[PDB]
C-alpha cells in the first residue's frame, strides 16, 4: 500500500482554511494518521484514526474522508501550523507514509536581489572556477538562472542552493555556484547571471569583469 | 514515555552501524511495540521496524537481511544494527513507540543524523567573494556541519546561510551578508568559520 | 442384389472377399479380430493401412460411415428409454427432414415388426438397474438402430458374449433372417456353439495379425483336414478346430494352404476384381433424449435433490438466526465457506456424465449422428444446466431465511446467481479434466486434489493477503475464492458485528474487526462494487475456458475412438 | 484307501455317493451348484439342511473343516508374495508347532515338486498389477494351500473359468494326477471342454435345486439317450447335453429316471450304507504376512508417503513463518483445521483394508487358520499401526518448523501424538463402518458424509458455543473437534496476537481477541491442562469402541461368509 | 448521558406492561447499545436486554417470547413491553447504557418499581399495640407503600419502620416508637398513617 | 455462565481490608466488572476489566485475580463502602450478575429489647389475631423467636420483619407478627415470646395477660 499525498505544496495565508487530501492505493478504512513535522524535529502525531485528535492540539484540525480519500482540514491556519504534514496508513505493515506537504505563507511577490561575484585570487591560484550568483529575498518558489561567459552561455556544471521559508520575512534565498576548470574561466572577462521570475519575465541581467 | 537514542554520527560504507534507544518510563517487555524509523535527506519517511514487547521482530521488507533489532531488557534498551550500508542510508534516524490498540506511532525519539560516507575528516577552505551583498564560500570540508557567522554576528541583517551540498563526497556551503555600500571596505568584514569536528577556524577578510 | 467386398493384401498380408450373405470372424482373443473390425469399420485413417479396399468396386474413405452398419461389443442403449423412444430418436436423427413422421414411424413398425419386438416396444429397454427387458432384446434394439438406415453391410462385434444359451441362438436366427433379406453381415465371435457353426456359410480366422483360412465351415473342416490333424470324436470340432489352429505352427500351418489352389483361386478372383439438419434440430433432439433420460432416472437426480434439501436444512438448523455478536463473523464466514466449497465437490459427480457414455459417444460419432458442437452444447443443456440450477436455488431459498442473512431481495439474487455460477464453473473444471478418459476414479482423485488445493486459497483458511509473493499469484487459479469472495461480498458489506460499538472511525479499539468492511479489507477483497462482479466475470471466463478445453478434447479425441 | 461319501435325501430330495476318484458338478448358472458346494463345504449350519450326511460313516459337523479341502471361485493369493512365502505361511499356520522347519520345508518341496512349480517358486505369485506369474499357476498355488494338510477330499469351485485354453486343461491334468494319488475331488464347472469331459469318471447335475442325473460321462450319454433326445452329429454332446437338460421338462425328465434302476440301485447302495498355537505366534506370523505384503507393495505405501510429503511441503510454503500480527489467529487456526481434517479423510483409504481381502478372510476363517482376535489384532499391527504413524510424524516434522509453531519440544510431541491419535481414531471409525461389507463405494460415501458432518462441528466453522442447546449435544460425536481442539490447545496457549498490546487485563479494547487464551475460551475450550488431555481420552475411547464394533462385526459375520 | 424511564406502577397478571426510557444526551441510533435490567425484591439482578443503535435486539434467554424492546428515534425513546406477566416480575426496573468498547453498563436509569398484582386499591386498617416501646400495625392496605410517623414526628427517638410483607396479596407493615414510661398515657400518642394512592389517613390513639 | 459470589455477607469493622471473591462457572478472562449498589440507588460501576477502576472513586479499591477466581480487595474500608457489591461477567450474553455481598459494620453484640403486645379491641371485634413481639437493637443478624399460647407453643402462622443495617447505631430491628383466627386466640390469657440470641443462649421469655 502506497499513499499518494498530492499536491506536495501549498501557499495559503494566515488565518485561513486549507485542505490536504491523502489518497491511498487500496482501502485503508480510517487507519490513517496525520503527523505534523516541524523544521528540525520528529513527526508528532496529529490525527489518529482519521477522525479523532490527540490531546494537546488547538482543536482547529479536522480529519474527514473515507473510502480512499482522506482529508486534513485546517480552519484558521495559524503561524504554528506551517510545517510538513505526513499522512500515514497503519492498516498493514509496512506502514508507508505520504510524500508530505510543505505548507507556505502567502507574501506579496518580489524580484530577486541578484549579485554575481568572481572568486578569490587564491582559487585562481588553485585553478578552480566557482562564480556565485546571489538571489536574495525572492518569492515565490520557482526561479530560473542563466549563465553567460562573455555572452557564450553554458547550462552545464551548475550547482544551486535554497534556504527554507524564511518566516522572518516570508521569502526565500538562493546561491547559484558555477564550478568549472581554469582554462575556460580565465579566458574570459565578463560574466552574466540572469534571473527569470514570474513577475518580470525579462531575465535580470548581471555581469562583472576582472 | 521518554526515548533517547545515541550512537555514531558516521560509518564507512559496506559496514554495519549500531544505534541504541534508551527508554525511560516503561519497560521494553511491559506494554508497547518499539520501533525504528529513518528519514531521507529532505522529506521522505520510511518505517524500518519494530521489536514488540515479547521479542518478536518485524522489519520493513525493503530492508531484508540488513536490519536487525535487538533488546536489552535490564537497561531498557533496544538496538539497531544495519549491515552493508550505502550512502543512500545517510538519513536522520528515529526510535518511535507504537501503541497497538490506537495504531499510531505515538512517541518519537529526538533524532540523530547518520551519514554513510567514504571520506575522512577534512578541514575547510575559505574563499571570500568580492567583485549590497557579499558572501563566503567554504569548499571540501568534512564532516557535516560547519557554521559561519559574519564577524560573529556584527552585521546580522540579511545573513543567509545556505545548506551544504556534496562535491565529490566532500561537503561545501556558502553564505551571504546583505549590507550597504559604505560599510565595505571601511568596516572589516570577515565571515566566521567554525568546524567542530576538525576543531578548525579560519577568518579571512573581503577586499577588492 | 449381389453385395461383394474386396481386399488386396491389406495391412498384414491379408486378402478379403465377401459374397452376399452371412459371415463371421473367429480366433483366439488378442488375435486382432476387433482390430480387423476397426479396419472394416473405417474408424482410424492415420493408422498404418497398406493395401487395397473395394466396397462393390467403390473406394473406402468416401462416405462409407453413412450407409454401413456397425455395432460394438457393448450394446449401449440409454438406461431409461424404451424401444420406441430409442428408434424414434435415432430414426429422426439419422434420416432427413424430408421423411415425414408417419413414414418414419412406418419404418419403425417394419423394423420392430421385422425383429419381433412389438410386445416389448413400450417397455423401458434400458436395464442397468431397473431390469425391465432381457439383454438379448436390448441387443436386438442396438442392432435395429443400425437397421434404421436400411444398410447393405452390417458389422457385429461379439453378439454371443453376455447372453445365455437360447437367446443368443435366437438372435442368430434373426440375423440369419437378415441374411435372407439380402444383406452381408460380418461377426466377431469369441467362442461359438457348433449348431450355429453349422449354420455358417463362410468363416475366416485370425492369428495375432496373421491371416488364416477364409471359407465355409464344412470347408474349414475339409481344408483343415487337408492341413492334417483331422477333427473327429465329437470334440466340438469348431472348438477343437480352434484348439489345433493355435510360431512355425502358425506360419507353416497357414503357409501350407497359402500354396493351396483355394487361396490362389480367390487370389485369381481378386485379380478378376482388378479388371442432416444444420444446428438447432439436432441439439433440440439429442437434448430431448438425454433430458428425458434424466427425467427417466430418478436415482441420480432425486438422490442429489434430497441430499441438498436435508443438508440445506441441517445448515439451516446449526447456524439458525445468525447473531451480530462477536461470534457473528466466524459464523457467517463459516457457512459461506461451506456452501461454495460444497458446490465445488458437488461438481465431482459431473465427472461422471462424459465418461459413462464415452463408448456411446464414440460409436455415435463414427456413425455420424450429430455435429460435435451440437452434441456438446446439447448434452450441456440436458444434464448440467438444469441440475446445477437446483441445489443453488434450493440452498439459497431454504438456508437464506433460516440463517437470517441480508433481508434485501437483490442480495438474495446475488447469492442465488453466485452459487449458480460457482456450480457451473467447478462443474466446468470437472468436465475439462474429465472429458476424454475411460476411468472415472483417477480423474476423481485428481479433481479432489485440485479442489483441496483451491480450498486452501479461499479467504477463510490462509488470509490470502499474507502469502509470500512468489506463490500468492496462484490465488487466481482458485474457484472458491471467486465464489466465497462474492458470497461474502454481498453479505458482509452492510453489516456490523460488535454490539454497542458503532466503529465508524473506530478509536481505542483498533484490531477489533467490528464491521463487515474491516473483515473484508482485512481479508483482502475489493470493497468497491466492481470487486463483487469481477468475481463473476472471472467465473464466466473460467466457464468458457474450461468448456473450450473440454470441447477441444472432444474434437481431438472424436476420431481416436 | 477307499474314500466314500454319502447323502440321504438332503435339502431338496437329493442323494449323494462318492467313490475314491474324480468328480465334478455341472449345470446352468443359478442352478444351485455353488450352494450345493456350500452344503458340501459345511459353512452355514443354521441354514435349512434336512437330510443325512456321512463322510466315510462319520458325521458331518465334528471337525470337518480341518481335514477337508476347499477352494473358492477366486484364487485370492496375497498380491505381492511369492509361492514359497505363501506356502511357508499357510504351512506354518495350518500345521502344528511339532513339525520342524526342515520337515515343513520338505512338505513344501514335495507339494511344489508335486505340482511342478519349482521354476516359479521364487517368482512373485501375486499378479494383480505387477503380473509376474500366469494365472493358472496362481490357481495351482491356491490349490496347494489346501495340499498342505494332505487332505483326502478336495473341493474346487470354477477352476475352468478365468483361464485360456491349454493352461486350464493342464491344471485338470494335475488334478487328474491328484485323483491318481488316491483322493476324491469335486468340481463346480461352469462350461467345460469335451476332452476333459471324456476324462471324467463321474458327474452329477443340478437344475435350480433339483437333483438331476449323477453318474459317469459315457453313462450320462447312455442314461440320457434312455431319456430320449439322443445326442449325435458332433454338437459338443456335453454342451448339447447341457442344452437339452435345460418345468415339466425338469420334473418329468428327471422323474423318468427317478423310476430307473440306477437311481434305485444307488438308493439300495444308500440303504447298504445305513447298515494350533494359542495367541502370539499366529498374530506374529499373520502380521508377518501382511506386513511383508505392505513392504511388498510400494504403490499404496509410497504413493501416500509422497502425497503427505509434498502436501506437507506446500502447507509449509503457504503458511511459512506464521506472524503474530492481527492475521496470526485465523492463519494458525487455519492450518490446524487443515491437518486434523486432512488426517480424517486420509483415513478413508483405511476403508479398503478389510473389504478387499474379505473373500480371503471368510475363506481363511472357514478353514480355520487363526483366531479372530489374533487375525484382527494382527492385521491392525500390519497396516494400520505403522502406516498411520508415518503422515503424522512426517507432517509434524516438516511443517512444524517451516510454520514456526511453538519452539518447545513437548508441544512438538503433543502435536505428534495428537495427529497420531486422530489418525487412528478416524481410521477406527472407517473400520467400524467399513468392516463386513463387500462394496467399498457405499461405505466410502457414507464415511465422507459423516466426516463432513463432523467437519462442521469443529471449532473453526460454527463457533460451537453458540449452537442452540437441542443439537449442541452432538459436538461430542465429532472426531476433529478432539483433534483440532488438542492441536489448538497446545499451540495457542502461550501465544499473543496483537503487536504492542499486552492484553492481560485488557481495557478499552474489549472484543479484541489479543491472546491465545481469548481465542480458546471464545472458541469454548477448557483452558485447564486436563482439557488438553481429555481430548486424548475421548480419542482413545473412540478407538476402543470403534475397533470393538469392528471386532463384533467380525465375530458376527465370520460364519455368515 | 441522562436517562429517565416512566410508566405504570402496576399491572394485572397475565397481561402486558410497557415502559419508556426517555434519553437525553445522545441519539439512540448514534453510538451506544441501550439496555433494560430488572432487580428482584431484595438483592438479585438480571440483565433483560438491549436494542443497539441499529435496531437489532438481544434478549435474556430466560425471557423468551415475553420481552420486546422497541425504538422511537425522534423522541429518543426506547420501550419495553413484557407480555404474560407474573407476580414474580414484581421488580425494580432500570434502563442502562452499554458502551461496547468498554464493555460495562456505564449509565443507569433512576428506577421504577413495577408490581404485578391481582388486588385492587385498598385503604389501610390501623391497629395500635398497648399492653418503653409501643407500635402500630397496618394490615391489608394496597398498594405499596404507606408511611407512618409517630404524631407526625413528635417523639422521633427510637422510631423503627419495618418493611411491608404480603398477606394474601394484601400488603401490611408495622412500626414502633421507643419512649419512656412517663409519656404514656400522659402525652397523646398517635401514629400518623399516610396512604398516597387511596388518599386516606387514619389516626388512632394508644390507651391501656 | 453463572457467577457464584460467595459468601453473601461480611461484617468487618471500619478502616480495614476486606476481600470479596467472585467465582465464575467458566473462564471469563478479566471480563468482570464490580458494581457498588447503595441502599436505594442504581448499581454504579466500580471496577471494569477486573483490574482497572472508573474515575471518581477513592482508589482504595483493587481488583485482582484471573482464571476463574476474581477478587475485589478494599484496603481501609470506610463508611461509604458499606453496600452491596455485584460482580458481573460480560464475556457473553446473557450477562449474569452475582448474588451480591452485603457488607456490615462491626458492633459489640447486644441482647434484643423485646416487647410483645396484644391487639386492639376492634381487631378482637373483627376476629383477627395478630400479636407482635418487638425485637429492638439486637446484633448480629441471626435471632430466633419462640411463641407460646398459655404455654402451648405453635411454630406455624408466623410472620417476621427486619430493618436494614441501622447505621445510626450499627444494629438491627425486627417485628414478629403472629396472625391466627379468633377462637384459638381468645381462648387464652397469657402469651409468651422468647428470644434466642448467640450471646444469651437462654431464650428471653416475655408474656402478657388480657
Ligand atoms: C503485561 O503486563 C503485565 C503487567 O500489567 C505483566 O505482568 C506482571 O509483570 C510483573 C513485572 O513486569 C511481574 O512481576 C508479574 O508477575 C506479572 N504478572 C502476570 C500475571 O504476568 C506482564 O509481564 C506483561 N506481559 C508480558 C508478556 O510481559
Ligand atoms: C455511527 O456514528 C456516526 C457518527 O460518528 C453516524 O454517522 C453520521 O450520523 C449522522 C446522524 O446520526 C448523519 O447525519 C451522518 O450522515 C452520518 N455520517 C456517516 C458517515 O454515516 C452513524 O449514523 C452511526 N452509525 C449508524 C449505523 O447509525
Amino acid at each position: 500500500i502506497v499513499l499518494t499525498q498530492s499536491p506536495s505544496s501549498f501557499s495559503v495565508s494566515l488565518g485561513d482554511r486549507v485542505t490536504i487530501s491523502c489518497k491511498a492505493s487500496g482501502y485503508i478504512l480510517n487507519r490513517l494518521a496525520w503527523y505534523q513535522q516541524k523544521p528540525g524535529n520528529a513527526p508528532r502525531l496529529l490525527i489518529s484514526g482519521a477522525t479523532s485528535l490527540e490531546t494537546g492540539f488547538p482543536s482547529r484540525f479536522s480529519g474527514t474522508g473515507s473510502g480512499k480519500d482522506y482529508t486534513l482540514s485546517i480552519s484558521s491556519l495559524q503561524t504554528e501550523d506551517v510545517g510538513t504534514y505526513y499522512c500515514q496508513q497503519y492498516w498493514s505493515t509496512p506502514w508507508t507514509f505520504g510524500g508530505g506537504t510543505k505548507l507556505e505563507i502567502r507574501r506579496a511577490d518580489a524580484a530577486p536581489t541578484v549579485s554575481i561575484f568572481p572568486p578569490s585570487s587564491e582559487q585562481l591560484t588553485s585553478g578552480g572556477a566557482s562564480v556565485v550568483c546571489f538571489l536574495n529575498n525572492f518569492y515565490p518558489k520557482d526561479i530560473n538562472v542563466k549563465w553567460k561567459i562573455d555572452g557564450s552561455e553554458r547550462q552545464n556544471g551548475v550547482l544551486n542552493s535554497w534556504t527554507d521559508q524564511d518566516s522572518k520575512d516570508s521569502t526565500y534565498s538562493m546561491s547559484s555556484t558555477l564550478t568549472l576548470t581554469k582554462d575556460e574561466y580565465e579566458r574570459h572577462n565578463s560574466y552574466t547571471c540572469e534571473a527569470t521570475h514570474k513577475t518580470s519575465t525579462s531575465p535580470i541581467v548581471k555581469s562583472f569583469n576582472r | 514515555v521518554q526515548l533517547q537514542e545515541s550512537g555514531p554520527g558516521l560509518v564507512k560504507p559496506s559496514q554495519s552501524l549500531s544505534l541504541t534507544c534508551t527508554v525511560t518510563g516503561f519497560s521494553i517487555t511491559s506494554d508497547y511495540a518499539w520501533n525504528w524509523i529513518r528519514q531521507f535527506p529532505g522529506k521522505k519517511l520510511e518505517w524500518m521496524g519494530y521489536i514488540n514487547f515479547d521479542g518478536g521482530t518485524t522489519y520493513n521488507p525493503s530492508l531484508r537481511g540488513r536490519i536487525s533489532i535487538t533488546r536489552d531488557t535490564s537497561k531498557n534498551q533496544f538496538f539497531l544494527q544495519l549491515r552493508s550500508v550505502t550512502p543512500e542510508d545517510t538519513a536522520t534516524y528515529y526510535c518511535a513507540t507504537f501503541y497497538g490498540a490506537k495504531g499510531t506511532l505515538d512517541y518519537w525519539g529526538q533524532g540523530t543524523s547518520v551519514t554513510v560516507s567514504s571520506a575522512k575528516t577534512t578541514p575547510p577552505s575559505v574563499y571570500p567573494l568580492a567583485p549590497v551583498t557579499l558572501g563566503c564560500l567554504v569548499k571540501g570540508y568534512f564532516p557535516e556541519p560547519v557554521t559561519l557567522t559574519w564577524n560573529s554576528g556584527s552585521l546580522s541583517s540579511g545573513v543567509h546561510t545556505f545548506p551544504a551540498v556534496l562535491q565529490s563526497d566532500l561537503y561545501t556551503l556558502s553564505s551571504s551578508v546583505t549590507v550597504t555600500s559604505s560599510t565595505w571596505p571601511s568596516q572589516s568584514i570577515t565571515c566566521n568559520v567554525a568546524h567542530p569536528a576538525s576543531s578548525t577556524k579560519v577568518d579571512k577578510k573581503i577586499e577588492p | 442384389e449381389g453385395a461383394v467386398l474386396s481386399f488386396h493384401n491389406i495391412c498384414s498380408n491379408i486378402n478379403g472377399i465377401m459374397k452376399p450373405g452371412l459371415n463371421a470372424i473367429l480366433g483366439p482373443t488378442g488375435g486382432g479380430k476387433s482390430s480387423l473390425l476397426d479396419v472394416l469399420a473405417a474408424r482410424k485413417d492415420p493408422s498404418g493401412l497398406s493395401g487395397d479396399v473395394l466396397i462393390n468396386g467403390a473406394p473406402r474413405p468416401a462416405n462409407f460411415k453413412c450407409n454401413s452398419g456397425y455395432v460394438v461389443q457393448d450394446d449401449v442403449v440409454m438406461g431409461t428409454l424404451t424401444v420406441r423412444e430409442n428408434l424414434q430418436f435415432s430414426a429422426a436423427l439419422r434420416l432427413a427432414t424430408t421423411m415425414t413422421n408417419h413414414e418414419k414411424n412406418e419404418r419403425i413398425n417394419r423394423v420392430i415388426q421385422e425383429l419381433g419386438l412389438d410386445k416389448v416396444a413400450d417397455s423401458k429397454v434400458g436395464t442397468q438397474f431397473i431390469r425391465g427387458v432381457s439383454g438379448g432384446e436390448r441387443k436386438r434394439t442396438s442392432i435395429g438402430m443400425e437397421l434404421i438406415t436400411d444398410p447393405s453391410i452390417l458389422f457385429l462385434d461379439e453378439p454371443t458374449t453376455g447372453l445365455d444359451s437360447s437367446t443368443a441362438n435366437a438372435v442368430l436366427l434373426l440375423l440369419k433372417r437378415m441374411s435372407k433379406q439380402g444383406r452381408t453381415i460380418i461377426f466377431s465371435i469369441h467362442q461359438p456353439r457348433y449348431s450355429i457353426f453349422k449354420l455358417f456359410d463362410s468363416l475366416t480366422l485370425l492369428a495375432s495379425g496373421r491371416l488364416m483360412f477364409h471359407g465355409p465351415a464344412q470347408e474349414a473342416l475339409g481344408y483343415f483336414e487337408s492341413a492334417g490333424y483331422h477333427c473327429e470324436a465329437y470334440n466340438n470340432p469348431a472348438d477343437f478346430f480352434l484348439d489345433i489352429i493355435n510360431k512355425p505352427l502358425i506360419e507353416k500351418l497357414a503357409e501350407i494352404y497359402v500354396n493351396s489352389s483355394f487361396y490362389k483361386e480367390t487370389k485369381a478372383e481378386l485379380h478378376q476384381l482388378s479388371g442432416t439438419t444444420s444446428f438447432c434440430h439436432q441439439l433440440r433432439w439429442v437434448s430431448k433424449r438425454s433430458f428425458k433420460n434424466l427425467l427417466g432416472n430418478p436415482q441420480a437426480s432425486i438422490a442429489q435433490i434430497i441430499v441438498t434439501v436435508v443438508l440445506g436444512l441441517v445448515i439451516g438448523a446449526i447456524y439458525f438466526g445468525l447473531k451480530n455478536d462477536s461470534t457473528g463473523i466466524q459464523n457467517r464466514a463459516g457457512v459461506l465457506f461451506f456452501l461454495t466449497t460444497n458446490q465445488c465437490f458437488s461438481s465431482v459427480s459431473a465427472v461422471e456424465l462424459f465418461v459413462v457414455e464415452k463408448k456411446l459417444f464414440i460409436h455415435e460419432y463414427i456413425s455420424g449422428y450429430y455435429r460435435v458442437s451440437s452434441y456438446f452444447l446439447g448434452k450441456l443443456l440436458s444434464d448440467l444446466l438444469p441440475m446445477r440450477m437446483l441445489p443453488s436455488i434450493i440452498f439459497t431459498c431454504i438456508v437464506y431465511f433460516m440463517l437470517g442473512l441480508k433481508p434485501k431481495a437483490d442480495a438474495f439474487f446475488v447469492m442465488m446467481f453466485t452459487l449458480m455460477m460457482v456450480a457451473y464453473s467447478a462443474s466446468s473444471m470437472a468436465l475439462a479434466i474429465a472429458a476424454g478418459q475411460s476411468v472415472v476414479s483417477v480423474a476423481t482423485l485428481l479433481m479432489t486434489i485440485c479442489f483441496v488445493f483451491m480450498m486452501i486459497f479461499s479467504g477463510l483458511l490462509v488470509n490470502l493477503t499474507t502469502i509470500a509473493s512468489w506463490l500468492s499469484w496462484l490465488q487466481y487459479f482458485s474457484i472458491p475464492r471467486y465464489g466465497f469472495t462474492a458470497l461474502q461480498h454481498n453479505e458482509f458489506l452492510g453489516q456490523n458485528f460488535c454490539p454497542g460499538l458503532n466503529a465508524t472511525g473506530n478509536n481505542p479499539c483498533n484490531y477489533a474487526t467490528c464491521t463487515g468492511e474491516e473483515y473484508l479489507v482485512k481479508q483482502g477483497i475489493d470493497l468497491s462494487p466492481w470487486g463483487l462482479w469481477k468475481n463473476h466475470v472471472a467465473l464466466a471466463c473460467m466457464i468458457v475456458i474450461f468448456l473450450t478445453i473440454a470441447y477441444l478434447k472432444l474434437l481431438f479425441l472424436k476420431k481416436y475412438s
